[PDB]
RNA sequence: AUUAUUGCUCUUCAACGAGGAAUUCCUAGUAAGCGCAAGUCAUCAGCUUGCGUUGAUUACGUCCCUGCCCUUUGUACACACC
RNA sequence: GGUGAAAUUCUUGGAUUUAUUGAAGACUAACUACUGCGAAAGCAUUUGCCAAGGACGUUUUCAUUAAUCAAGAACGAAAGUUAGGGGAUCGAAGAUGAUCAGAUACCGUCGUAGUCUUAACCAUAAACUAUGCCGACUAGGGAUCGGGUGGUGUUUUUUUAAUGACCCACUCGGCACCUUACGAGAAAUCAAAGUCUUUGGGUUCUGGGGGGAGUAUGGUCGCAAGGCUGAAACUUAAAGGAAUUG
């Protein structure tokens, strides 16, 4: 029987929303029962911070980052991301890290 | 059996007046033959770079702008205005989730002919000591600020062509009386004019193009 | 200080390009991809598939004219992956590490106004 | 059966029915 | 050849899937006031002086 | 005692030049070299069970493989995934 | 190119990649969220036009005009059907390349219908909160969304103010998260699934073991595919629910 009282995810009073498409799998997903991380990440790297303004013009430089927000369909989720599977208490802890 | 480079016409590109360096990059033609000339083949072309690379200090980071080359002297060819784009790693730096988020836009166009299409955006500052965490809009109030962004953007433009357009935001005094009239509705941060295109150029017309040389 | 062109890596999955062109694009600079310095289809994209690149044209880049030169970094995008594929970092330190000089480069690939809905369709892609 | 399939077994019955007894009407 | 003396100043972890890669601290006796992290093939304990065979460089985890 | 129980003597004088894909055993008086006693025994140890002799290089780690645990989980199995 | 590895497949026709502009149809990324609205299905670019609506404000107006509803009616995702208009994209059939002992599939490819839109249909979803509607009562907490009250509150200057966003007390009406357990219960949990053998505020509807079966039949609807209504014979000891330990 019921093993989630906010459902799937995060659904009261709307009704119905709108498939968003899984970018590893390619799923549709109601938007709001997605997961999502945020890809912040520096677009150059870890051993790179030398390499780069070393042989780079101005000063320093200032170096810009790219974000992209990944939205993944449990099927997806549970496989490689942040998932894991709890037990029967810790599934509440919506607290992110 | 070729290797073209044993054949290539080679230019460096020459920038106007508003700004800062006029001299650019460099370029690949072929031998400027009879039938298929090294003139009005090519240099038409455009190019793009942000323009701390051509006003040097970096209060100037992302602003990108395609300059259309138009005319040929030997071996050099000059550049006027094509449109002004931004930066990813600011836009995506700047779109910021728990706020709301703005953009208007208008067509116009200006003394010397050219039409073109311009844009804007801003977004609801959190206003400091504001408890909570979201600083949203009530939509009445985004379509009346969309509103003044129109009402400034269509008084701003059709001002002495590009070149008062251009001088117009190099410094974006336009980016403040945005945020003065804005003030009276709601708080709002960055407040940028991020893009803007051209579509419907006049003809040629080279005398009052050769303006920004020398 | 030095003379310019636009380096632009398009690194994507199972391949990785690099190519420099001129900075009003239209003329060329040497390309080389990932998928010919090796072979074995898979083989096609890895980290130094990259190295491997960047080493037949960042050369030819500094013989035939560029000594400096701008990237505009790619990946497949689109209704697609649009994430960073691995081998256009291996590119990019492999043409820092060139002596080539580096200097302003942003994310060039596409991010739509969401639509042209993905292939394999809404039971998904599964496996 | 699986439900919509065991389902979909007596409407495509249900529909040779039809049939075998339009050839009386 | 310019060589590198290390004097380990510490034992840190055992790094990498095997697990005989052991991290450490080492400062050098030729001007020290600067410390580097570094790998190691061997068992090692604290003031064992090792031979950095390129003097600007420190690694991390390793695979 | 032939199909040759074993033993001794002379003659005969093989393959095998350190072994591919692979897989075992083991951290100190241990590894491995070495033989002896004991079992079986009329006769027959290339076997095994214990014995001592000589006596090392390498770890004193981790989880990568591998096996096995333990916790969460799902379950429509409880003759319990044969 | 594509994949875990592949291949079918494109490439003197420079494929893939780059640059300039052009076209078509769909879609509305980021901001997009335990937030908004609509009776629900459902609904995110701009501004115009159209009329619609909740909450609130209210010493305004009528005065029982109301609550719930057999029949009947408006609406109704997706698909599906008729006629055009379209047709990028993704893509039921179909064909294919791999896969397998087989593999009509899963993966890859090609692609018809379809996907959009006008006119007409159709009336189904786990159409879900698997929880009818009006009414009263029963318990704490910080959030938040719209309305309103209040201030020798803060942040904006110019000349205080007047604006505007903020801050806070309190207040209606919203979507909700929490802590509890007076109380409920088979339990999972529930602030309504509470005030129920100490059994009655009002009202509609549905179910009476598991099959047989939502089958047959009759009536009806719809072009159709199907919808609504809707049995029985025979059979049969379980089928079933929550939770416990293996
Ligand atoms: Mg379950
Ligand atoms: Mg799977
Ligand atoms: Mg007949
Ligand atoms: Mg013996
Ligand atoms: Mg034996
Ligand atoms: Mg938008
Ligand atoms: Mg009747
Ligand atoms: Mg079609
Ligand atoms: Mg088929
Ligand atoms: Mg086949
Ligand atoms: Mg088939
Ligand atoms: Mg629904
Ligand atoms: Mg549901
Ligand atoms: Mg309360
Ligand atoms: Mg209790
Ligand atoms: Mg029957
Ligand atoms: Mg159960
Ligand atoms: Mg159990
Ligand atoms: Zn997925």
């Amino acid at each position: 029987p019921k093993k989630r009282a906010s459902n799937g995810r995060n659904k009261k009073g709307r009704g119905h929303v709108k498939p968003v498409r899984c970018v590893n799998c390619s799923k549709s997903i109601p938007k709001d029962k997605a997961i999502k991380r945020m890809a912040i990440r520096n677009i150059v790297e870890a051993a790179a911070v030398r390499d780069l303004s070393e042989a780079s013009v101005y000063p320093e430089y200032a170096l810009p980052k790219t974000y992209n927000k990944l939205h993944y369909c449990v099927s997806c989720a549970i496989h490689a991301r942040i998932v894991r599977v709890r037990s029967r208490e810790d599934r509440k802890n919506r607290a992110p890290p | 059996v070729v290797d073209p480079f044993t054949r290539k016409e080679w230019f460096d590109i020459k920038a106007p007046s508003t700004f800062e360096n006029r001299n650019v990059g460099k370029t690949l033609v072929n031998k400027s033959t009879g039938l298929k000339s090294a003139s009005d083949a090519l240099k038409g072309r455009v190019v793009e770079v942000c323009l701390a690379d051509l006003q040097g200090s970096e209060d100037h980071s992302f602003r990108k702008i395609k300059l259309r080359v138009d005319e040929v002297q030997g071996k050099n060819l000059l550049t006027n205005f094509h449109g002004m784009d931004f930066t990813t790693d600011k836009l995506r730096s700047m779109v910021r989730k728990w706020q709301t988020l703005i953009e208007a836009n208008v067509t116009v166009k200006t003394s010397d002919d050219y039409v073109l299409r311009i844009f804007a955006i801003a977004f609801t500052r959190k206003q400091a000591n504001q408890v909570k965490r979201h600083s949203y809009a009530q939509s009445s109030h985004i379509r009346a600020i969309r509103k003044v962004i129109s009402e400034i953007l269509t008084k701003e433009v059709q001002g002495s062509t590009l070149a008062q357009l251009t001088s117009k935001l190099i410094p974006e005094v336009i980016n403040k009386e945005i945020e003065n009239a804005t003030k009276d509705i709601f708080p709002l941060q960055n407040i940028h004019v991020r893009k803007v295109k051209l579509l419907k150029q006049p003809k040629f017309d080279v005398g009052a193009l050769m303006a920004l040389h020398g | 200080s030095q003379v310019f062109g636009v380096a632009r890596i398009y690194a994507s999955f199972n391949d990785t390009f690099v190519h420099v062109t001129d900075l009003s694009g239209k003329e060329t600079i040497a390309r080389v991809t990932g998928g010919m310095k090796v072979k074995a289809d898979r083989d096609e994209s890895s980290p130094y598939a990259a190295m491997l690149a960047a080493q037949d044209v960042a050369a030819k880049c500094k013989e035939v004219g560029i000594t400096a030169v701008h990237v505009k970094i790619r990946a497949t995008g689109g209704t697609r992956t649009k994430t960073p594929g691995p081998g256009g970092q291996a590119a990019l330190r492999a043409l820092a590490r060139s002596g080539l000089r580096i200097g302003r480069i942003e994310d060039v690939t596409p991010v739509p106004s969401d639509s042209t809905r993905k292939k394999g369709g809404r039971r998904g892609r599964r496996l | 059966m699986r439900a919509k399939w065991r389902k979909k077994r007596t409407r495509r019955l249900k529909r040779k029915r039809r049939k075998v007894r339009a050839r009386s009407k | 050849t310019p060589v590198t003396l290390a004097k380990v100043i510490k034992v840190l972890g055992r790094t990498g899937s095997r697990g005989g890669v052991t991290q450490v601290r080492v400062e050098f006796l030729e001007d020290t006031s600067r410390t580097i992290v570094r790998n190691v093939k061997g068992p090692v304990r604290e003031n064992d002086i090792l031979v950095l065979m390129e003097s600007e460089r420190e690694a991390r985890r390793l695979r």
